[PDB]
């Protein structure tokens, strides 16, 4: 399995590396705000705080609560943002996650075809081998 | 009797599928037997076939222990002058161009000598030890195994091998 894994690895780091840098400046006035209370500001702040909270919206754990505390924001009639960051984390993890165990289940239906003609090819051979022994016997 | 006639009609089948039938092969074959065998017991050690291989072919050590595992299918430590004629036969001064097409037409059966398992396959470890017995190329190696493996199982068939052989005989005669 893993090395089947070839392209499949890398088109998800990039994926993951090209929606992170985009959603890095997207709620920068998000932590970038002089708002006093706020406890998910630090997830937004930096590049390497950005690659862990788009891993958690792709992980899908508290999307609810995140969005909430985005909303402290003001809100700019959610045009661009929120969709962006929603579209982002619903096709990333459905698309990945689908691929992935796509991809397992045709391998192990590959697994089993190989399987399965290498006992066929046994069975031919079987009775090609009691096919030749009555030769055999005849020749005799 | 002259040398048993069990080795009598080996000479006469080795005549028969060999153009020259060379002077006193098995007798010099029997001698380099028993100069080896310091005891006469119709057997020799690991040690006395290392020294006379390293001593008429200079085959590496590794080889030469290989090639006596392959001969010994008894296990039992040792190798019998049968044996050690045996691949004396086979060997047959192997450097020589029509040696290759000497040990392409093989023995009679001409399977068991690559298929050391015995169970009517050989594997990739039998093709790297036939590889190693006798010169060819890697890639020659794995080209001949894809074209021998019709199914795709790596496995080879008596009757695929035999006629493998008979293509490459052919293909070698013409």
């Amino acid at each position: 399995a893993l090395k089947s894994m070839t392209f499949l690895l890398m088109l998800l780091l990039i994926f993951f590396y090209i929606f992170a840098v985009t959603g890095v400046y997207f709620f920068r006035e998000y932590s970038r705000s002089t708002i006093e209370g706020l406890e998910y500001n630090m997830f937004f702040s930096d590049l390497l705080n950005s690659l862990v909270t788009v891993f958690i919206l792709f992980t899908l754990d508290h999307w609810y609560a995140v969005l909430q505390d985005i909303w402290k924001v003001p809100e700019s009639s959610r045009v661009f943002s929120s969709i962006y960051v929603i579209l982002w984390l619903l096709l990333g993890s459905i698309i990945f996650r689908n691929i992935i165990v796509a991809m397992m289940v045709t391998n192990f239906q590959n697994i089993r075809s190989e399987l399965s003609e290498e006992m066929s090819h046994l069975e031919v051979q079987y009775k090609a081998d009691m096919f030749k022994q009555q030769i055999i016997q005849r020749r005799q | 009797m002259k040398l048993t006639p069990g080795c009598f009609l080996w000479y006469l089948y080795m005549d028969k599928i060999y153009c020259l039938l060379s002077l006193r092969n098995v007798k010099a074959l029997m001698v380099y037997f028993h100069l080896l065998d310091v005891h006469h017991r119709n057997t020799l050690n690991d040690v006395l076939f290392f020294h006379f291989l390293q001593h008429v072919t200079n085959l590496n050590k590794s080889q030469i222990g290989m090639i006596f595992d392959l001969l010994d299918w008894t296990a039992v430590g040792e190798i019998g002058f049968d044996q050690f004629y045996v691949l004396i036969c086979i060997l047959l001064a192997h450097q020589d161009h029509l040696e290759d097409h000497f040990m392409y037409r093989h023995s009679r059966p001409v399977f068991e000598l690559l298929d050391l398992d015995g169970e009517m396959n050989i594997g990739a470890a039998n093709f790297q030890n036939y590889r190693f017995l006798f010169n060819i190329k890697k890639q020659e190696l794995r080209d001949l195994f894809h074209d021998f493996d019709i199914t795709g199982d790596r496995l080879l068939n008596y009757k695929e091998f035999k006629l493998y052989t008979i293509f490459c005989t052919d293909k070698s005669i013409d």
